[PDB]
DNA sequence: TGACACGTGCCTGGAGACTAGGGAGTAATCCCCTTGGCGGTTAAAACGCGGGGGACAGCGCGTACGTGCGTTTAAGCGGTGCTAGAGCTGTCTACGACCAATTGAGCGGCCTCGGCACCGG
DNA sequence: CCGGTGCCGAGGCCGCTCAATTGGTCGTAGACAGCTCTAGCACCGCTTAAACGCACGTACGCGCTGTCCCCCGCGTTTTAACCGCCAAGGGGATTACTCCCTAGTCTCCAGGCACGTGTCA
């Protein structure tokens, strides 16, 4: 199955739940997913530029705070 | 206590970074962070998706929900 | 163009500072520089509100839109 | 007092140029309060500024200085 | 004198000069300073940024290019 | 040569630096490597607010073109 | 909404992939995908132009103004 | 005629969209070089993935990575 | 030590508060169709124990690569004054190409049938 | 070793939408001259450029320890996906109840601008 469907709909729903949501339209999941995969993207574009400047080939917990900061935590 | 699957998300993690370079190896410590930062971002989005479903008296959230969320938020919408 | 009056604006802007520092002054360009900031504040501000009213079942913005809008934004 | 001089056309002037339709009557006095609250936090680090340098004269720049901190 | 007067008129001529121009307006040479230091302000942020991920206290020709990459979009 | 004298935009880069981190000392190469690239850009930008003088059957270049210039690349 | 009609764009979109592969398939979301970005470059593409007949104070775009948005914008021509 | 279809009415629209008030009839010429280019790229681009996947057939996945891409 | 902002006078149309008044736009209310929530469940992909490697980050140290201070100075370059030359605009006259109202004519679209590959269980 | 599926390709018929005609005309192309203004010449002052010098801050490279990533057998394992009944609600239409937005009128005043003056860069 392909990857992006992980985030399985329960996993939604309980990110939802955390967040104060009582009841979950069917269409918040494709919905939720677009935007999770943007940020995702974002993130680990600059996370991944990090870790070329260090000229490493693994991708560091250091290199995940500043790709943070830049986006806005 | 992660609410999203730890496997499936590293899964995507490492996906989306094959593309910017190949051939990458991920921290353990690394994607635990990115998946903290993560969910307590779509936590926090949610929550203000809450409070945009409560404005218009509707109880479920639906797709504008987020919508508007993100745009007042500032993100790209 | 700027859209608040220059004297009742520059009398709220000495008030606060009197509170906040004995004597304080403030520069010509100084007042110019924080309306313009202000009036984009307020219009950025008008913008959201308006877009949160239009999200309900309503065209008309209410104090109500306005607390929402600036909570999602991180201010209050 | 000195937010009631700003006047009762001049926010609705404010929300035509924000795109807005309408106007419920009890925004302004809201919309008041925020805009106290908006004043005070960008002259408080303004001032912060001047302090700092050891200043008695709030410069342009001061401002400005306060105005990014405070955007961004 | 300030630091950003240091760009002086007969400088930003020659740059205008060098980028076709044959005539060039009084108004010119404020708002390019103007330009200038938006540009230096938003590069400078990323490379001090890429400085402290590598731990070090100088910046680097290394620091400047990754800066320079991610603005250049 | 570079355009822009060194040693005024060497003080600059340094300024501008001591604000986001205080005590940093700028590489040689790297405040070379800075200044080609601004001159570059500058460069560039005068191309196009030329082109857009052109464009408005003048010869001389005013802040309207710069403007304009950075506004339909996407700067501002 | 598309504002360019369905049917013609898809034959010119089969029309161009002749040229550069023969007899090759296509998908229909691939052809609205490509389409709501088609639009989204040319509404963007006169924003530019409208911007450069304002900027020489006249109100009616012309071949010229095309012409300058595009070069400077960095496509080459 | 395809490039004929995209008709003279339908690119004023989508110009009144972009903001456009007047519109020289030179302009429809003008405009169909460029789109013409810009599909080109985009194809050529697309094209390329799908010969490289070994797959031959055109994704919607891959025409959205193809634009994602060229705008960078 | 001189230039900047503070404080007050004159006034007049620009701007700001009531006072009627029409009403577009709010807010409860019902029924319904939609539509998530929840109960069962079972195969299953996630969680994990652990050997096994081992690629690779983290850390310490030598050193030379180079930045900072700073010191003089001869010298190319910026600042300022002044000038003569060229360029930035309004209202001149005009026209032609750009706008719209009207009418055949045709292609866009809804719904559907027939045939061909095609990755695949 | 054969199969359900997405595809072109076409048709039948309604069906909005073109090109073309004609007319009214808004806006755009030279331009004369008043106006700014600025590119250039000429001094004169001056701050960049540079070469040691010396002192050393430390970045880069290299080697050593670790340690944690990748891998996977593979065992077990809490649970995601699917069906289906149940009940909460989104919402569209209905209808009562406005106060919100206009005009008129009376009043308050924002700013040129000008003069007098205390204070600190």
């Amino acid at each position: 199955r392909d990857n992006i469907q992980g985030i399985t709909k329960p996993a939604i729903r309980r990110l939802a739940r955390r967040g104060g949501v009582k009841r979950i339209s069917g269409l918040i999941y494709e919905e939720t997913r677009g935007v999770l995969k943007v940020f995702l993207e974002n993130v680990i574009r600059d996370a991944v530029t990090y870790t070329e400047h260090a000229k490493r080939k693994t991708v560091t917990a250091m290199d995940v705070v500043y790709a943070l900061k830049r986006q806005g935590r | 206590e992660l609410l999203i699957r730890k496997l499936p998300f590293q899964r995507l993690v490492r996906e989306i970074a094959q593309d910017f370079k190949t051939d990458l190896r991920f921290q353990s410590s690394a994607v635990m962070a990115l998946q903290e930062a993560c969910e307590a971002y779509l936590v926090g989005l949610f929550e203000d998706t809450n409070l945009c479903a409560i404005h218009a008296k509707r109880v479920t959230i639906m797709p504008k929900d987020i919508q508007l969320a993100r745009r007042i938020r500032g993100e790209r919408a």
